[PDB]
RNA sequence: CGCGGGGUGGAGCAGCCUGGUAGCUCGUCGGGCUCAUAACCCGAAGGUCGUCGGUUCAAAUCCGGCCCCCGCAACCA
RNA sequence: UUGAGCCUUGAUGUGUAGGAUAGGUGGGAGGCUUUGAAGUGUGGACGCCAGUCUGCAUGGAGCCGACCUUGAAAUACCACCCUUUAAUGUUUGAUGUUCUAACGUUGACCCGUAAUCCGGGUUGCGGACAGUGUCUGGUGGGUAGUUUGACUGGGGCGGUC
RNA sequence: GUUUAUUAAAAACACAGCACUGUGCAAACACGAAAGUGGACGUAUACGGUGUGACGCCUGCCCGGUGCCGGAAGGUUAAUUGAUGGGGUUAGCGCAAGCGAAGCUCUUGAUCGAAGCCCCGGUAAACGGCGGCCGUAACUAUAACGGUCCUAAGGUAGCGA
RNA sequence: GCGGCCCCCUGGACGAAGACUGACGCUCAGGUGCGAAAGCGUGGGGAGCAAACAGGAUUAGAUACCCUGGUAGUCCACGCCGUAAACGAUGUCGACUUGGAGGUUGUGCCCUUGAGGCGUGGCUUCCGGAGCUAACGCGUUAAGUCGACCGCCUGGGGAGUACGGCCGCAAGGUUAAAACUCAAAUGAAUUGACGGGGGCCCGCACAAGCGGUGGAGCAUGUGGUUUAAUUCGAUGCAACGCG
């Protein structure tokens, strides 16, 4: 399990689940729960609730390794990014850092035209 | 967009993931192109804006505020 | 399942309060039919009497043709078996200038007729257009409700 | 023709083996739940393990059978 | 590398009693300890996590066996080693790569010779593949040899044997 | 233009054109046991096969079946490998039967195993396929319509004795 | 209609003072050229998006909106098509006629003598006097006041269709009626009404609590049925122990 003190907090959350995973430095994926991984099937599968449960599904099972500090890393808006943060600082892992790396594209690819 | 808040915040308080936009283009490169609304949308709203601080200029009234 | 042509079109024009499981008596060129045979149900209504529940509106036609000498019609107030407790309350709550008795569906109960009946009550179009109104309603209502998690 | 295994709650899958102290969920009913239902949450139920014998302190386990599901190459009366 | 095979070796297994991670069968009451003990700090093993296995050194020189409640008994000591994990060496396939040296060149050089034939070496690029032989599954109207009955108001069809 | 030399000269073939598919060069393919040739002393604006047939408007729906292409998990899966299981003969025992060592044989088939098919998808200028029933309009009539049966879809544009 | 930056070629606009031509001016039927997007032809290319198409939902039905795929197209080059609510719905040019509040780009002077002060031009926004108008509004870039020219309009529907012409590969484009029918069609403003338009208010209206109906027996009234009669009237809310 490497017994890798570091960590680093791959958050992707999108406005119908937040993807939650823990990779290394390397970005080699350790393990990924989500909201959609505890439950909430549905209509509940977007709420930050629903994302706290799942960063704490993804806070346990991972112990094997052995993490207590992380870089956190959020991309794409949802209902994450605002409690799964608060859940990490709740977690016991440090909260070494966060980025925002939700990508901005510079309007190279165009949009469909869906929901009218 | 990227901080580390020093050692000791115990509390996020990123006010520059907001300082950009936060979901400004984040939901303008969702949907809704169009080619042209946004040149629409973008004049009644500029006449709004420029009307909202003219009829702010409606203090000059009397009014018993 | 067992089930035959059902007059979902009823239930826009009708609100159907209390539903009924009662059987339908029928000659024997109608269950050949009934199966298989092209049975239709649109119109379907009651014309009592006394005791004379008719499913009115019900055009089964005879595919495979059976019939001989004497004649043999497609559309006919075929008699129900209607229980006694069912037969004398609708001499009360269906004469009422708008009340009725319906078939939504038919089906078999193990190579029974058993035609599922319902007393109707009839929607005039000033509130028609409130029901329609109101399904798109309750859709578009959780749209604004979930603009605030986005 | 004789080679490969498994048969167990209503259901589909494990514990058996590396012995003793049979479960899981699907379908059920019990409740919550609710302008209304449901999403979803839990409460409960069920076969002595295909059958019959033996070994064994101890057989659902292991071994003898028998039966069933098959899979198989045979198939020149 | 990857697994299997076995050598060596520890680990490895609390129906219920019960202080016991006591397996079976079994030979056994002295093993053993200062060629440094009871029992420490614990590491790791470990596990039905009950609690042992347990490196080292302080500790420093005693502990357990019949003995005891147990169906049974004591790893005090072991034998066959079952069980279970890894190391060790060993025979093997399978897979990944490297190399050139068999094998390929209808790449190049010169030579036989003046001859894109062919052969000689030089040399390059491939390279133990490819391709060939034997065996073998699959495909195969491309091709070959043949079959497709009789009765019957002619025959066909139907019907029959 | 070509053709049934010698009863059929055309509504046939060919044709320009379009499309599909195959082929990366020692090409596919073809002649050929084989050397080697054609392709081609050409190499994807090229060559082989097939379908249609100037041109103009165009060419719809259907992948169940068959065929082709792709996929690799699993099921089945030859040769080999022979583990195991049975027998024969018999050194010897049984002074009777009966047994049986070693060896050599006959027999058994686990283990090894790709392709193939089963399976998962794509493919119709791949072969081919493209339906029905009754009810219904304020003259009769007629159904725009609605319900129904099955299919992969139910023949679109256009045309039609 | 045109925007990541760079380079290559090229048009126009405006500012400054002078020099120069000496009415070369304006406008325009015809004619000529350009002209969004979609489309057509040809050779390409094709991430994403996406008609058509297919599937999944919704509905009574949904060949739609929704959801999942997805071709042409979008993209490059060569030509074609000359059509848009191609509209500030206001043609082109000159002149004259209160202003105020902004932006952009010049240029001149004074104090840049402290993010300056004052002039003078172009383009241009918003509000508005006179005036106009049917009103809304327009308003020194007029819909005010005139002058020059061209295009066009003549009730609604038929009808931009018919036939004919020419252009076009086709789609189509342009030119342009008649018969017949109707007594209205239309533009603005106004009062109410409604709004699945927005903002505020209050009420047992909801929430929040507590008691009931609807289940049961009898009591009362209505409908329905019967009768010789079971008089008659009241029957959304605002009838049904009402007259």
């Amino acid at each position: 399990r490497k017994q890798v003190s570091d960590g680093v907090a791959h958050i992707h959350a999108s406005f119908n689940n937040t993807i939650v995973t823990i990779t290394d430095r390397q970005g080699n994926a350790l393990g990924w729960a989500t909201a959609g991984g505890s439950g909430f099937r549905g209509s509940r599968k977007s709420t930050p609730f629903a994302a706290q449960v799942a960063a704490e599904r993804c806070a346990d099972a991972v112990k094997e390794y052995g993490i207590k500090n992380l870089e956190v890393m959020v991309k794409g808006p949802g209902p994450g990014r605002e409690s799964t943060i608060r859940a990490l600082n709740a977690a016991g892992f440090r909260i070494t850092n966060i980025t925002d790396v939700t990508p901005i594209p510079h309007n190279g690819c165009r949009p469909p035209k869906k929901r009218r | 967009i990227k901080v580390r808040e020093n050692e000791p915040f115990d509390v996020a308080l990123r006010r520059f993931k907001r300082s950009c936009e936060k979901a400004g283009v984040l939901a303008e490169v969702r949907r809704r192109e169009f080619y042209e609304k946004p040149t629409t949308e973008r004049k009644r709203a500029k006449a709004s804006a420029v009307k909202r601080h003219a009829k702010k200029l409606a203090r000059e009234n009397a009014r018993r505020t | 399942s067992a089930t035959i042509a059902l007059n979902k079109r009823a239930r826009h024009e009708y609100f159907i309060e209390e539903e009924f499981e009662a059987g339908l008596a029928l000659q024997g060129w109608e269950v050949k039919s009934l199966r298989a045979g092209k049975a239709n149900i649109s119109d379907s209504y009651v014309l009592l009497r006394d005791g004379e529940a008719f499913l009115f509106g019900a055009n089964i036609t005879p595919m495979a043709v059976a019939s001989t000498h004497v004649v043999c019609d497609p559309t006919r107030t075929r008699k129900l078996l209607l229980n006694q407790r069912e037969l004398d309350s609708l001499y009360g709550r269906v004469n009422r200038e708008g009340y009725t008795v319906v078939a939504l569906s038919l089906y078999w109960k193990n190579a029974w007729c058993k035609v599922k009946i319902g007393v109707a009550k009839g929607k005039k179009q000033h509130d028609k257009r409130s029901d329609i109104k109101e399904r798109e309603w309750q859709v578009d209502k959780a749209r604004i409700m979930k603009n605030a998690h986005r």
